[PDB]
């Protein structure tokens, strides 16, 4: 999977 | 009540730019993870690029088959984000979908039409059908690009409609519409046609005479 | 990553149960720890509507008739006691990786069997003094999806020149509808005088038929 | 080439629900005449429902068997059609082919089977059988559902080998395989049972060492 | 209904011979357009059926034309001159004047010469003894003609209970049959005896033919 | 029999 948006890190 | 509304569309050439746009309402737009959505007939749905929080700066990404020609870029003051699309091919038809939330892709606007082309814009002939219980007819020939809005006495007479998908044969669409009502009902009482081909910048009532 | 989704098409009885798959390529469990597959459905005429992310969470206003499980590669959504409300394009996707779409899976509302209401339209005094010919033909309220509609000219059969295009299944009654529209020249148009439009469908073994005459 | 490629196939409760596929390409669909027919040793071979012609309306018609329990479905653009089959009965436990074409049962496909069971799905043991020129064999048993696919050395041997179908017994399967090579080549050559059961996603290597 | 039915059974014949397979059906097949709905195809081992006859006569493209079908009404015949070995398989007839039935098919053997199977027989590998079951294994490969009777012998008794047999469709290669025996007892009662013998009796043998081993506890 | 496609 790509990079997710920091909320989801 | 989240709104989001797409505007900006219609006929390119291929070769050509275009840019949509995407306004919102009803939430915390530097909050929303925003997407551009197309779809057509082949391919079906694509995604098409996305632009993310403020909170993640505003970060952006594209499809593939898009990168480089489109930019997405978003105002959070203004709740508004916007597509720019340069080098436009017969391929990037389609339609367009503003899509965002807390959740992404949470909420979809109503989308609005990329067409790219070759053909020249062209205002519809409108034709009533008067019959040979009783049913009536409007048919909608000879017009470019999409779309058409048909109604029956502006909206007022639903019941009963039936307005079936634009086709396209050879550059020229045609539609056509059918209500069906009692028989006290006309000809005494007036049914109408209204036609609006926006890209050609055409109105037209027709109405249904015996 | 490919999203397979399967069926094409789903016809189902009101208040049954109807599934769906999705099977994707590669895992969609993102490192994260998340799974992220979604499932839409776009209702006739509307966009695509978030009904499930992230495999099983129902998104906010979606009734708990509409559900997802599945893991890793394979996925499902289940409509217990499907309305026809229900009826329209469901897609599956997945965000894990750069995001794609299922093909979409088409429900269907099963309905009793209905034959066709034709009617049949003359070219308008409007397009014959423009210099043109369309016959037109409505065939409303039929089911199944299936109809074929031949037209005939003076008794013989015209096949090119013909647009047909249908409906989506209507909600309200879970009926078809459909329309033919025949387009020849003024010259030619005025040449002949008998037009027959006919309809066969699967609820007579002999077309429903309309015509009128000139003269 | 005509091929018709069934998918979809399995296991499934009675009482439940399995939808089956076949893809079809090498001749143009929407002309295509199409079949469902199954296969059974309590009933050889029955025909299910049809579905017909675009030509012909995708008229489809069904088994009295099958009727109101079973929809067949087609999309000509997609050159595809499927079975989609509800309260599903042991009786309905079979192989499933496809078939159509212009002339109709022109062409089958492969097929794809349906077995209806409450029993559970129950991977196999494989044996490797050492002798006591040279016979070796591999022993496949206690699994569930039909089928596996049995190979020597991952396929690459193939000569002098004999693969016996299945034989059902207390609500599971066994089947063999014999494979003869000269006396110089094993076991000085390594050879290998190679099973696969899909049902259970499981794929399994047994080397037959000498004893 | 309509049940149609098939004639003979089975059918052996040697290469290069002419075969001959009938098919009845209960009641006529001529349809009220004036054609006969009469179907021929065959399923090779291991594959699905396959067209070979339409409309009583008409060969589908790519069937041999020593394949040919005759017929009216109710009775119908397939021929096939020079049968190849490639033939072999279960040929059925259908009919679809009214709504689609089958026969039960006619296996057809190629005759061949003769031939003794080649036995062997496995004692339970260590891996299944360690697990608490034991399977005792005969093959009885590339045989002719099909029927053989295989009996398993436990210190000189027969046993029946618990035997498991398997055999291949005739092999187009050669002709041959082959065959699986596999007798399944308790870890227990395996272990309780010690000459372990898979028999068979064939016509190419005077005597059974044997193949046993002993147990060295 | 039963009616044939055309
Ligand atoms: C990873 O980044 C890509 C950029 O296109 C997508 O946003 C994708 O959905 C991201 N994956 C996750 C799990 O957020
Ligand atoms: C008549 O219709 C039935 C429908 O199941 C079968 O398709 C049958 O084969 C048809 N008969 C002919 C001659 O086509
Ligand atoms: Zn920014
Ligand atoms: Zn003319
Ligand atoms: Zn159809
Ligand atoms: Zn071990």
């Amino acid at each position: 999977g790509t990079k997710p948006p920091l909320e989801e890190l | 009540q989240v709104q989001l509304q797409q505007s900006g569309g219609g006929l390119v050439q291929p070769g050509g730019s275009m840019k949509i746009f995407c306004a919102a309402s009803g939430f915390t737009f530097s909050d929303a993870w925003m997407d551009w959505v197309r779809q057509s007939p082949e391919k079906g749905l694509e995604w098409v690029a996305e632009i993310r929080n403020k909170a993640n700066n505003h970060e952006t990404y594209y499809a593939e088959s898009v990168k480089g020609r489109f930019t997405i870029t978003r105002d959070d003051s203004k709740s508004r984000m916007s597509l720019q699309m340069n080098s436009l091919r017969a391929e990037d038809t389609g339609i367009y979908y503003c899509s965002g939330g807390k959740v992404r892709n949470a909420y979809w606007g109503q989308g609005t039409t990329v067409t790219v082309s070759s053909k020249t814009t062209t205002a519809p002939s409108v034709y009533p059908l008067a019959p040979v219980s009783v049913t009536l007819g409007c048919l909608v020939k000879g017009y470019f690009p999409e779309p058409v809005t048909l109604t029956w006495n502006s909206g007022s007479l639903s019941s009963g409609v039936h307005t079936f998908p634009a086709v396209l044969q050879s550059d020229l669409y045609t539609l056509s519409s059918s209500v069906t009502v009692t028989s006290s009902t006309w000809p005494s009482q007036s049914i109408t046609c209204n036609v609006a081909h926006p890209a050609s910048s055409t109105k037209v009532d027709k109405k249904i005479e015996p | 990553i490919q999203l397979t989704q399967t069926p094409l098409s789903l016809p189902v009885s009101l208040g049954d149960q109807a599934s769906i798959s999705c099977r994707s390529s590669q895992s969609l469990v993102h490192s994260n720890g998340n799974t992220y597959l979604h499932w839409y459905l776009q209702k006739p005429g509307q966009s695509p509507k978030l009904l499930i992310y992230k495999v099983s969470n129902r998104f906010s206003g979606v009734p708990d008739r509409f559900s997802g499980s599945g893991s890793g590669t394979d996925f499902t959504l289940k409509i217990s006691s499907v309305e026809a409300e229900d009826l329209g394009v469901y897609f599956c996707s997945q965000s894990t990786h750069v995001p794609t779409f299922g093909g979409g899976t088409k429900l269907e509302i099963k309905r009793a069997d209905a034959a066709p209401t034709v009617s049949i339209f003359p070219p308008s005094s409007e397009q014959l003094t423009s210099g043109g010919a369309s016959v037109v033909c409505f065939l409303n309220n039929f089911y199944p999806k299936d109809i074929n509609v031949k037209w005939k000219i003076d008794g013989s059969e015209r096949q090119n020149g013909v647009l047909n295009s249908w409906t989506d299944q209507d909600s309200k009654d879970s009926t078809y509808s459909m329309s033919s529209t025949l387009t020849l020249t003024k010259d030619e148009y005025e040449r002949h005088n008998s037009y027959t439009c006919e309809a066969t469908h699967k609820t007579s073994t002999s077309p429903i038929v309309k015509s009128f005459n000139r003269e």
